């Protein structure tokens, strides 16, 4: 269990080289350069490729094109740059091509304060593309978790086959400390990669598979001849207007993912033993309500819980439910105009309360024991 | 490359879905042909197209085929050839892709030099939306939002890619194919980006209210626009006007390849630091 | 590659486009009527005796219907006045063969 | 409601750009009308349809009823064979037999009527183009739900003086083969 | 009360034309291209100015530069297109430039089927930039709608300073037929322009309002010399990132929507008398409901209800709220896999039915009586 | 104009806020001085500037004034100045706006033809963001990006902007200001699209890692790389390798504007028809 | 915890460098540390800071605590006038008197001692960029959290081998000012 | 603009880059050392009566510090060799005034 000294982007990056990234594609955007002038020192030294474009869109366009041929990539951005690959992470989503993305957070609307913290990007990523979507997006919440998360983010889009979202924040983005991270051997058994079929026996099928779960797509130069398109296509993958095949694709795009439920989706509970009031929160926030909560039990009654959900992207609706249910108040903090708080809100069935705060700022936990008051 | 076209195409696809005399079927021919003069393998070729009416040409050949989005057809092919840097990508698309919403990777793919074989299919109008106004439509036509004459200016495709530092640059068109095979032969063994103007005819849509409805009529009035290299370049200026030379027109010799300098990059990045 | 045919058509993928007629410098082809495609007209090899080796007419398909043998495998023709009056007579006609081509079936 | 009708063919051609008219005609004659299409993605060459509403009534649904189509009229094949099942059992079927071979089954089914549209449009009148003028007389003819005057009317408003004069010398050529057509 | 003969595109190409609109700046996309071919003939002969730019961000770029300096102005797309303008979208409600955008829908993800008809944009159009952002969006369902509610959209643009959306469908985009449309002196007497500050007085505060009202923006080169940036601002233009000044910003350009809510939405309400089943159904799936409803009856019992929403966003909770209670059985039919079913079920605080197909194809009202039957 | 600036300033926003010496005060100076010389009136001038450090230009003249997204200036400014087609429109931008995300609005603005007034800040890299490589920054230079020496190729923006199709082309720099001004005069009264290729220098960003710290290294520098346009139209091609030359390199007197062709398009659109 | 610190500064000075630098020491020390900064859009000549927090147990919260800063050191007027309410009462001010005047009331409330970091670092060692040890010898001599001997180690494992042994020169000028201004 | 001054400087909107310093041709600029200011350098007049009409100071300064009065209220001096040497010796003084030009606080 190595243990080391650094920030929340060179451990994004150096967990992104050890899993086995091997290209790079972006545009310079604060705060989401530091990765950038990682990966640029850190690529070229196990052989990889790194390029900057001249813009986002080509910036993802290019990750794109890497990893349809078989290889590892990501990309990375922030705010305005989001903004403008939202077009091919819906070809991204359609032909299924694995890739990861990772949003550094800041003040929006337009450039607004771009020096800024926020957690603002969470309704918009939920469902970025025009047509149907089906998100998964990952919040790491503190040193350790910038790099685990980051290796769950790239086993699920190779397991999956779908663009996944790291929804960093610029405060564990920029904050420096100590951290421990897994072996490095350790992290190399658990890598899971793409499946390939061999045969003899040409390919003859990439996206012929069952409804619950995603193609197979061999690398490219290799024998195995197929088209790639973003238009509704068949087990080949030539185009079609059929609708019995363009209906059995969304279905099976959304029920191999919904399937996973349990795979997909961690979350956090502590102190849901006979509390009063839970304090759903999840991110950066989350930080400060750890803190809250260790304060406030020293001179105060009535224990206090906590449900943090580490995947944001599809919810935990099935638990949220059982935790509305249990409990009698409940309280929700973010950093928005509350954005999340409708998701706790239609699961639950059921009006709570909500801490929210979008002028740049973080939240202090001498805020949170002042809420806790009511 | 002859009689047999068949060994290079998805023949279950054929025939094609174009009009009935599209220049199209032409540059898809003479591709193949010069695919096969120089002894390539279609294990090692791939074909990106962006969408519009050149984007089938991606669906009927027998390789590792992709069909992109609109103006994004560099960009993929950008990172299949530099993820792959020793196989035969070759990327096509029309006039109302890489020149006029994807301008800006088209030149930029100019400027950094990456081993790409760009060919574009100019039929001086976006033929799959139903005659609409391109970058490349000469002044005066009727198109469906200029119905009282065109008033943009043009595009020169050859001119601007040689300002934004291409190494091999080339026009040509469907009226000489033996020429086409030429140009498209000499241009492949090149290393380097190499950029070829393809003028094509669409009378369905241009031409049509143009009084130019006919594929033999659009095609005297293309032959009639087009010049060899060395009669454009003795004729005066008086006399260049709506004249476009055709040949070779660009093959840089002294110059370095993106991949071929990204790899001293890389043998510099931890051949001992 | 048939034998004895110097050109021959695959009227299957013929679309009536009138420009493999277009280039021919001999009259070989001309073309044809016929109601039951679409737009009516089919290229038809008329004089397959006058045809010269220039494979023009399948470099200029789109739609590879016509196609021409094989020069280590036939002895084309050579080029006469004849032929090259012929042509121009048919250019002058609207690319279809001729009145008088229709004298023995050709 | 009153009729479901159809015109089918193949891009390039213009024989079910005839729809339209009918459905001004019906309006103008003080009733209700309404027209969609159906289109591919492919310039020529490829399928094409229109279905038509006409009705005594204000028509919600713009959409026609699946199974129930009264009135189809076809010139081509790659589209008949398309959209061929949704004509109900006893409709009138036309269609031009240089074109389209109808199966043993449909001829058990419909009501088939054969006349070369596209010939009569060429061969006797003068213009290819006439020949939606020709398809929209033998539709007028057979079903009868507009009068044939306003049917004049608002197809000769329409088009430019140019061939108007030759506009009805067309449409009195396909009135008579549709009499004539009549042979039962 | 005129009467005409014409489909979708033409209405909404006349009532822009009618209402006062002089410029369109777009890129062509089919099924978005009727009212580009429309405009181009029906602008100049007004005097009006129609260019046709290079991409779509160019094109929203022109109109919104247009409208910013005194001039009635839209734009149009459909599906791909809009998802590049969502960068523009946000310097439009942050800068408070009135702006009407009209989206006619395909059937999504990415080009899938590019001639197929859909409801897909709805979840996307809730919350389409970064930051945080308060939706306007109205959804035409026939043809005398198609150009009321342009009229509205531009009068709802002109009186709240911000973008509006129009959510046009293939199906009314190509659906001809006959139309009534009001007088066009009725029309004009109707008209909402957007209000301006004249004093001697120069105008010194086009940003400080009040904490529910929109800004006076006055015309360029007149005298009045302001600044126009995305950034948080303070009342003449000039950036700040002031907490006070942008947590008020944020709050007032909500507050200033969300307080006209008895203005801002209208809905359809019929049969609502006693009714066992109510069928809440919104775009153009409301033609196939209002004939299942006009079949089922003369055979069957149990009175239907239907609810139909005619401004999506923001959405009439409170009466949903109130139906919901009522009422006992609930039924959500749609275009897509759910979409506007999320808000009518955090509304209502409880679960519904759902019938949806997301094939390309339509509903039948065939499917929607034997879905009655349940 | 002269001593007296502030009739044509926000004074309360001044003093600025680039850094001490960069070439960006020099020229609003300058654009002030020939806005005075031209007798135009401040109630008439637009001045629209994209997101970057060029960008605060747009914050100290007393104007309306327009502060616009990353790449899209020339759009903003193309829709204000065809609704008002009487005033005064200058548009500026940096290196990384217009050129890099922006190339495609830059290139279809020269090609049709706006009575725009673009002006380039060119400092050969990204500022703002702390030293990234841009398309004009030469090779072998450290970058942030490029931390072995950069291998991307470059712009030459008046080169591309005359290929595209542009009116009124000139090159000049800080280096000169009275040049600067003649320039600036010449083509404000010009009525097509004027294009001003300025370099300017970032002595904080650029030249502190490749050791031009201080502000007249970096002045030095960049006028060893610049010659007049004789010198450089006499010199030989072995001689013109990374020399630019300046002053006004075309200036197009035949030509038509576009709001001048619209104008047509209107009168005949309903002049009776 | 044990102790909030604050260094203040402008755009372009290098003084409030020095901060991670202790933050690195306390932990290779046997503790835990963290470092928050806080910047402005303009590149040179605008107000800067950074925060600190050092403590014996982890370190939960990476933001400083309103009111009560312990110890700030400031070398500009700009940064100073703004940041300077977060202060406890009573805690340890350093200034350098050519750039920075406190009011009448900061006299009151804390205990500011007065060193002109960059003319020590000009004007005695030899180097502009000198100024982060200086500050580093100051601070550590002052609140006295860490060792001296680590504090050299880690700043001496992270400079270049350029100015390394000028670097131990400046540290000592550093502390002996710093052992100087114990001047009550 | 004051009587006699031909040129001052604002000792509160210079920023200290010596570029003023660096176009003068009559070397009546140099910068000295204040260090109440972070720069630590200030630009100060020195030999204001060998001015010369020339505004190249005013033209290069980013900041606008220094000012010149105009030609129509104000007599400039003479061009000289002496004035062209001290200008060469303050460039090569790290843009900074002279040892020797203290001599009376110039
Ligand atoms: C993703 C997407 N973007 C845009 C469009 C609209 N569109 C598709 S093709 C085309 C025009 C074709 O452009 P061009 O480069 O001229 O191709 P051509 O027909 O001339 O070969 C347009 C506007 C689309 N169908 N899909
Ligand atoms: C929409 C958007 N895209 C990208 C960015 C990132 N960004 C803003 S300014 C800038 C760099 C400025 O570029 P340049 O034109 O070179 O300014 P310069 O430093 O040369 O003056 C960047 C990368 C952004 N803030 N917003
Ligand atoms: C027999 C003949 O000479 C002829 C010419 C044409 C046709 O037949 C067509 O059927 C057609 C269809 C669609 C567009 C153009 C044409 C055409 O030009
Ligand atoms: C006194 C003096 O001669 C001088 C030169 C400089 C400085 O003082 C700085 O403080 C500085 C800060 C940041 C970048 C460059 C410089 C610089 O060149
Ligand atoms: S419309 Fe034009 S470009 Fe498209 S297939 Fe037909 S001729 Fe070719
Ligand atoms: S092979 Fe040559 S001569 Fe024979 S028909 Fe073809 S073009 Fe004419
Ligand atoms: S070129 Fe081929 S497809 Fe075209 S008309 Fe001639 S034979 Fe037919
Ligand atoms: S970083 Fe460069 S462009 Fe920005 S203010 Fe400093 S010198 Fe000017
Ligand atoms: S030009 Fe002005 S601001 Fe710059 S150093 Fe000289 S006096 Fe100071
Ligand atoms: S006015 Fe002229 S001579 Fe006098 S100091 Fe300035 S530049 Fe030198
Ligand atoms: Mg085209």
């Amino acid at each position: 269990m190595r243990e080391i000294i650094s920030d929340g982007n060179e451990l994004v990056a150096k967990a992104a080289i050890e899993v086995g990234c091997r290209f790079f594609g972006g545009y310079p955007i604060t705060p989401s350069s530091d990765i950038m002038h990682a990966m640029s020192v850190a690529l070229p030294k196990c052989g990889g490729h790194f390029i900057q474009m001249e813009d986002e869109i080509s910036g993802i366009s290019v990750s794109l094109g890497a990893s349809m041929s078989g290889t590892k990539s990501m990309t990375a951005s922030s705010g305005p740059g989001i903004s403008l690959k939202v077009e091919q992470i819906g070809y991204s989503f359609m032909a299924e091509i694995p890739l990861v993305i990772a949003d550094v957070m800041r003040s929006g609307p337009s450039t607004g304060m771009p020096t800024r913290v926020a957690q603002g990007d969470v309704n918009f990523l939920k469902h970025p593309i025009h047509g149907d979507f089906k998100a998964v997006a990952l919040a790491p919440a503190s040193l350790e978790e910038a790099y685990t998360e980051t290796v769950r983010a790239f086993n699920l889009a190779e397991m999956l086959m779908t663009p996944v979202f790291l929804l960093m924040d610029e405060t564990v983005g920029h904050m420096y400390g100590k951290v421990q991270i897994p072996d490095l051997e350790e992290v190399q058994k658990m890598t899971i990669n793409r499946k390939e079929f061999v045969g003899d026996k040409k390919d003859y099928k990439p996206y012929g598979v069952a409804q619950d779960e995603p193609a197979v797509l061999n690398p490219f130069f290799k024998g195995y001849r197929y088209h790639v398109s973003g238009l509704h296509h068949g087990p080949i993958g030539f185009p079609t207007e059929d609708a019995k095949i363009g209906g059995d694709l969304i279905d099976r795009l959304f029920h191999k993912i919904e399937s996973k439920q349990d795979i997909i989706n961690e979350n956090e509970e502590m102190d849901l033993e006979g509390a009063e009031i839970v304090i759903i929160a999840y991110g950066s926030v989350s930080l400060a309500v750890k803190e809250a909560l260790k304060d406030y039990h020293k001179e105060s009654k009535q224990k206090v819980g906590f449900f943090r959900p580490k995947t944001l992207w599809p919810s935990p609706a099935k638990r949220l439910k059982e935790i509305g249910d249990k409990y009698e108040k409940i309280l929700v903090i973010e950093l928005n105009k509350g954005q999340y708080l409708e998701e706790i809100e239609r699961a639950m069935q059921r009006k709570v309360h909500f801490f929210g705060q979008a002028n740049g700022r973080t939240i202090s936990p001498k805020q949170i024991i002042a809420k806790l008051k009511e | 490359m002859a009689f047999n076209y068949d060994e290079y195409l998805r023949v279950d696809k054929i025939p094609t879905l174009w009009c009935w005399g599209c220049g199209d079927g032409v540059i898809l021919k003479s591709i193949i042909r010069t695919i096969d003069a120089l002894g390539w393998k279609m294990d090692d070729v791939c074909l990106v197209s962006g969408i519009g009416c050149s984007g089938r040409m991606s669906s009927y050949v027998n390789c590792n085929t992709v069909h992109t989005t609109h103006g994004r057809a560099v960009a993929y092919a950008t990172g299949i050839k530099m993820a792959n840097p020793s196989k035969h990508v070759i990327v096509v698309s029309g006039d109302g892709d890489g020149f006029a919403i994807g301008g800006n990777h088209t030149m930029h793919a100019c400027r950094r030099n990456i081993d790409l074989n760009f060919i574009l299919v100019n039929n001086f109008i976006y033929g799959l939306t139903n005659s609409q106004t391109s970058p490349t439509t000469p002044n005066g036509m009727w198109t469906v939002t200029a119905q009282w004459g065109n008033i943009d200016n043009q595009f020169d495709p050859c001119a601007l890619t040689t300002a934004a530092g291409a190494s091999f640059v080339a026009r040509e068109s469907v009226l000489d194919p033996q020429k086409l095979e030429k140009v498209l032969k000499e241009g492949f063994s090149h290393k380097g980006f190499s950029f070829f103007d393809v003028h094509s005819n669409c009378h369905i849509n241009l031409g049509r209210k143009n009084k130019m409805g006919e594929a033999s009529q659009m095609l005297k009035w293309m032959e009639s626009r087009l010049v060899s290299k060395r009669q454009f370049e003795a004729m005066s200026p008086e006399e260049r006007v709506d004249k476009f030379p055709t040949g070779v027109l660009r093959h840089d010799t002294d110059r370095k390849e993106y991949c071929e300098a990204y790899q001293e990059i890389i043998e510099k990045a931890q051949g001992k630091q | 590659t048939p034998d004895g045919v110097a050109v021959w058509v695959n009227e299957d993928r013929c679309k009536g486009c009138d420009i493999c007629v277009s280039v021919c410098p001999a009259g070989v082809l001309g073309m044809g009527i016929e109601k039951e495609r679409v737009l009516g007209k089919v290229a038809k090899v008329a004089y397959p005796e006058s045809c010269i080796g220039c494979v023009q007419c399948e470099l200029h398909c789109p739609d590879f219907a016509i196609y021409v043998a094989d020069r280590k495998d036939f002895k084309f023709a050579k080029v006469s006045k004849e032929a090259q009056e012929r042509s121009e007579k048919v250019k002058a006609n609207k690319y279809m063969l001729l009145e008088e081509t229709i004298l023995e079936g050709r | 409601m009153e009729a479901q009708l159809r015109f089918t063919g193949v891009g390039g051609q213009g024989v079910l750009l005839a729809g339209e008219i009918l459905a001004e005609a019906k309006i103008v004659s003080g009733g209700y009308g309404t027209k969609t299409s159906t289109y591919t993605s492919q310039v020529r060459g490829g399928p094409t349809k229109v279905d038509i509403l006409l009705d005594k009534d204000e028509i919600i649904f713009p959409y026609a009823k699946e199974g129930e189509i009264d009135f189809m009229l076809s010139v081509a094949q790659i589209s008949y064979n398309q959209f061929k099942s949704d004509i109900k059992q006893g409709g009138i079927v036309v269609i031009d037999p240089n074109l389209v071979t109808p199966t043993k089954e449909d001829e058990e089914k419909y009501q088939i009527y054969k006349i070369p549209i596209i010939s009569i449009a060429k061969d006797e009148v003068g213009n290819i183009i006439t020949q939606s003028v020709v398809a929209l007389a033998i539709t007028v003819e057979l079903t009868k739900c507009v009068e044939e005057n306003i049917v004049l009317d608002t197809m000769l408003k329409k088009v430019p003086a140019k061939v108007a004069d030759t506009n009805k010398k067309a449409f009195e050529i396909g009135k008579k083969h549709a009499l004539e057509a009549l042979k039962v």
